[PDB]
RNA sequence: GGAGACGACGGCGGGGGCCCCGGGCAGAGUUCUCUUUUCUUCUUAACGGUCUAUCACCCUGGAAACAGUUUGUCUGGAGAUAGGGUUUAAUGGCCGGAAGAGCCCGACACUUCUGUCGGGUCCGGUGCGCUCUCGACGUCCCUUGAAAAUCCGCGGGAGGGAAUAAUUCUCACGCCAGGUCGUACUCAUAACCGCAGCAGGUCCCCAAGGUGAACAGCCUCUGGUUGAUAGAACAAUGUAGAUAAGGGAAGUCGGCAAAAUAGAUCCGUAACUUCGGGAAAAGGAUUGGCUCUAAGGGUUGGGCACGUGCGUGCGGUUAACAACCAACUUAGAACUGGUACGGACAGGGGGAAUCUGACUGUCUAAUUAAAACAUAGCAUUGCG
RNA sequence: GAAGCCAGAGGAAACUCUGGUGGAGGCUCGCAGCGGUUCUGACGUGCAAAUCGAUCGUCAAAUCUGAGCAUGGGGGCGAAA
């Protein structure tokens, strides 16, 4: 059937909030290996070696 | 509801007995309009003196202090001292009143 | 005042005299003596 | 001018052998820092929040490479 | 003494013209001294050289001119000067007309308050000019939806 | 095979910049009185990442009770509407560049050398506005509106290719190299030409505010000037600009010149005509200010039963209702000043006819702009 | 305000009328530009070996204009003076 124009708003508002939920998930993931950065520096030097 | 702190400092002048803080609280009680028109003041604006040459302005609504700036110009235009004071924002929400640069002839 | 043709030059652009400073606080009736604006003047 | 979103890669582009210097830029009125490696044909930059992981980030990042904290002024 | 020089090295690092440049009368033999960039800065550190601000041009007569035409005044047959179509043009009232009808029908289909046979007659109708506004193609809709519940409680 | 690579004009839509409106911080001005006031700074490049942007294309499905749709009537069984996607296109959002810059304000230091340290640089709105650019349409042609260098894609399958590992990978990072000139300044009431620092001539961009239809006229902001022999007096005759009682062309070869008309809204408009015009024909009524009224818009938002912020199965077209936001026109009424109301500026005198050339157009630079020339149409001649 | 288009009212239909839409024309008022009609105009050893003022024609095109190139005196070019 042919959608109205609030459930257009409704997913273009769905659009937006996935958007900023991957936002959010890559900042925690940069949060995250913020966080175990020495380890990282450690695979880096095997790897390196 | 929010509040806004104002100081209008006049220490030197005041020690130096030139403004006069009190006649200057008297200006502005009259003088402060609220919602476009003075003697509107009730609980919402209250001007005292926290001593030392200085006025204390406490605002519940959106008074600027561009606006007590420009009041307070007027009163010094009213005084014959606007070519010889000058009003500085020294803080936030701190206006200074002091000398211009003087030169010795 | 010149508004028409030219801006008034600021006042903190200016250095005032001490002699017009002590005669129109003298006018309006301020001792200049006994507040000491001649170590405020600067040089 | 690059931006790089992964610890990782910035280690590893900070251990190139030609990245010549780095800097550290803080914005206290964002609340972030940033790291800055100059490379041959980019600048790199990883973008943080201000953190106590964030300040120890230099101990792992390479000795030789000569890091540097960005003044408040750019002085001519 | 010839200060030239000088008002264009001061215009050039203050960044306005040589008519907003200030030199100091009292001190011409400084200011004569100055002949470089570095000297003219420092000068205009010191004070001797000032940008003067610009001349006032007001608005506030234009902003109450255009309140006083927002409520209603100075728009009388002895101040206009064009022509009714080049004061507002009529394809542009039309086009705005158009747009709102067109609007209008296209979301009465898109609720379901029309079907689609008379969004379609609706639409050929306001083509050709039935209606003035929104207003009366709301009153032509009702009046339809009128006669049809009339005919559907006959039949 | 594509790109390079292409006309003129018309309206419509998107984007940047400019203009305009509101709030805030800081500074400046005004202040007899008024003005929470007026003005100023508040900015973000190339190059990249990422998320999106009309056309178009693809999948499902099969439309008359025809439907979708633009300001403009085009599209559809050669597959529309609807639903879901894919892509050309950024001068759009955010991020890196990049605040460390630029800008504004303040406080110290300062024979000079020289500066030093703080605080900010924020948030919105509007549009028949101006300018540039992009896109989709449309109109016109007995007019159909460059070429090449250069770059890319495809068809083809020659060669070259691996487990001693190979790689002849338009991916990422890294290494090296980039020669010659020209670059000042003017571009014009003084830098060019006219014998000259000559009121002449000489090709382009960028183009603020108010009035107003308007890059009309007039005033103003930025930026520029204040440069063109001076001083005194106010005779005749001049050059330029004006007014004049009464009469109103009696003037003069001749209404030459001047005056009168003029914008906009409404009423109304003849003969003749190639039916297109004439026509703004003619002739009339009105226009200031103030206080109101009315009309013309945009955005968002519907109840159950389950699974669990979405998926179905239903149920309803009084949302014909609420909340928020928004700008310019049009019409009507009262009150009020008047010698004036398009108050300056700006801006058709009109009509009855005759001759004449069809019209638009062109020429005698430096005495003639026209019934001259050209033009479309028509007619004739020659050529296979 | 030309084709084209929409709606309403008639007509058996072709068409007729009414109200809109649209934006054509070597159309028209008019700014700049281009040109050069008139004035007992200014100027007349001039600012000028053709200039100045007002007024005027034209203003979406047979419009205006730059650079490069071509045509050379028994010639060229010429909407023909």
């Amino acid at each position: 059937r042919r959608k109205t124009k609030a459930e257009r708003n409704r997913i273009k508002r769905r659009k937006e909030e996935e958007r900023k939920r991957k936002h959010e998930e890559a900042m925690k993931r940069k949060q995250q290996q913020l966080e175990q950065a020495k380890k990282i520096a450690a695979e880096v030097e095997e790897r390196e070696r | 509801k929010v509040t806004k702190k104002f100081i209008i400092n006049a220490s030197q002048p005041a020690s130096d007995k030139i403004f006069d803080v009190s006649a200057f609280e008297k200006f502005l009680n009259e003088r402060i309009k609220v919602d476009g028109r003075v003697g509107n003041l009730g609980d919402v604006i209250k001007i005292s003196q926290i001593g030392d040459g200085k006025v204390e302005i406490i605002a519940h609504n959106d008074l600027s202090g561009r606006y007590l700036k420009y009041l307070t110009k007027k009163f010094l235009k009213k005084m014959q001292l606007r070519d010889w004071l000058r009003v500085v924002a020294t803080s936030k929400g701190v206006y200074e009143l002091k000398f211009y640069n003087i030169v010795n002839d | 005042k010149s508004l028409k043709n030219r801006a008034i030059i600021p006042r903190k652009a200016v250095k005032k005299p001490l002699s017009q400073l002590e005669d129109h606080l003298d006018q309006l009736g301020v001792d200049t003596e006994a507040i000491g604006l001649r170590a405020r003047a600067q040089t | 001018p690059q931006e790089v979103s992964d610890i990782k890669k910035f280690i590893e582009i900070c251990r190139r052998k030609d990245a010549s210097s780095a800097r550290i830029k803080k914005n206290p009125k964002t609340q972030q820092i940033k790291f800055k490696v100059r490379c041959q044909r980019f600048l790199y930059t990883l973008v943080l929040k201000d953190s106590d992981k964030a300040e120890k980030l230099k101990q792992s990042l390479p000795p030789n490479l000569q890091i540097k904290d960005v003044p408040k002024r750019n002085k001519r | 003494v010839n200060l030239r020089t000088q008002k264009r090295l001061a215009a050039s690092v203050l960044g306005c013209g040589e008519g907003k440049v200030w030199l100091d009368p009292n001190e011409v033999s400084e200011i004569s001294n100055a002949n470089s960039r570095q000297s003219i800065r420092k000068l205009v550190a010191d004070g001797l050289i000032i940008k003067k601000p610009v001349t006032m041009h007001s608005r506030s007569r234009a902003r109450e001119l255009n309140l006083a035409r927002r409520i209603g005044r100075h728009r009388g047959f002895g101040k206009r000067k064009g022509t009714a179509d080049a004061r507002m043009p009529q394809q542009v009232l039309w086009m705005r007309r158009q747009r709102v009808l067109r609007r209008l029908l296209v979301k009465y289909r898109a609720s379901g308050k029309i079907d689609k046979h008379l969004y379609h007659e609706l639409y050929h109708l306001a083509k050709g000019n039935t209606f003035k506004h929104k207003r009366a193609l709301v009153e032509h809709i009702h009046r339809a939806k009128a006669e049809k519940a009339r005919e559907r409680q006959i039949k």
